[PDB]
C-alpha cells in the first residue's frame, strides 16, 4: 500500500 | 485521502484471466475467419476502441457472437487477446505485421505504437 | 520473449469504472440493508472471495440479484466497491471498523492486512 | 513496453  | 494498493489492478488481470482460462461467465464468442474466441464484453471494451463502440450499441450490446471482418487473421486476434488479459504482447517477426493490421482494426493504440517502432528498427 | 505494457492493468481497470459509473453491461445489483448496488460480476469475482464462490455456484451464477447479511454496512461495502474498480481505498478512523468487517465477510485479504495494521498502530 |  501507498500514498498515491 | 485514499491510500492505494499496487498490485491490485495486475492481480485484478490475472483473475480475470484465471475466468477465460476455465470459460468462466464468458458472454461472447468472436468469429476470425472460422475460428473462434470466447471472452467476457467488458475486457474487450476495455482494451479496444471498436468492440467498445460494438457493445455500446444499443443493438449489438445483445449478441453473442460478433463476426469479425475477412481479412484478420486468427492468429493476429489470438496474440491480441492474450495481451488483453495479461499485458504480455507475443511480438514476432513473422506475426508483426498481422498483429498491428489487426491492432489498427480492433482500435488498441499503444499496440499500434510499438508495432510502428519496431517495424521503424528493423529498415 | 513477450513485451509488456506496464499500465495495461491500469487502463483495463481504468475503464471498466467508466463503464460501471456509466452502468454498462453491468449484470448484479448487490442488495446491502436496503441500498442497491450496480456492478460487473467478473470484477466482483476478480477482487472478492466470496463473490468468486457465488458467482461460480450453478444457482447463484443466473442471480442478476445478491443480497448480502443484514450485519454489513452499506457505507463499508460502498468503500470497497470503489477500491474494487480503482485500487484506491478511502480508509478513515470513523470507517476502519465496518469496512474491516466487511472485506472480511468479502474475502479481501489485502484490505483486511491493511485494515489490521491500521488498528494495530493506534493501540 | 518493458522486458518483464
Ligand atoms: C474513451 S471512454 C471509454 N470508456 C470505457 C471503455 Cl470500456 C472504453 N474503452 C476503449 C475506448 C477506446 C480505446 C480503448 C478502449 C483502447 C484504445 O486504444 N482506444 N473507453
Ligand atoms: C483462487 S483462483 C481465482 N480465479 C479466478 C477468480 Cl475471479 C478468483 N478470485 C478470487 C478468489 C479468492 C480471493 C480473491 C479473488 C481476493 C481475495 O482476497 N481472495 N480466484
Ligand atoms: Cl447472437
Ligand atoms: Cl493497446
Ligand atoms: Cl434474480
Ligand atoms: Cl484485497
Amino acid at each position: 500500500w501507498v500514498i498515491p | 485521502s485514499c491510500i492505494q494498493f499496487t498490485r491490485h489492478a495486475s492481480d485484478v488481470l490475472l483473475n480475470l484471466n484465471r475466468l477465460r482460462s476455465r470459460d468462466i461467465l464468458t458472454d461472447v464468442v468472436i468469429v476470425v475467419s472460422r475460428e473462434q474466441f470466447r471472452a467476457h464484453k467488458t475486457v474487450l471494451m476495455a482494451c479496444s476502441g471498436l468492440f467498445y463502440s460494438i457493445f455500446t450499441d444499443q443493438l449489438k450490446c445483445n449478441l453473442s457472437v460478433i463476426n469479425l471482418d475477412p481479412e484478420i487473421n486468427p492468429e493476429g486476434f489470438c496474440i491480441l487477446l492474450d495481451f488483453m488479459y495479461t499485458s504480455r504482447l507475443n511480438l514476432r517477426e513473422g506475426n508483426i505485421m498481422a498483429v498491428m493490421a489487426t491492432a489498427m482494426y480492433l482500435q488498441m493504440e499503444h499496440v499500434v505504437d510499438t508495432c510502428r517502432k519496431f517495424i521503424k528498427a528493423s529498415e
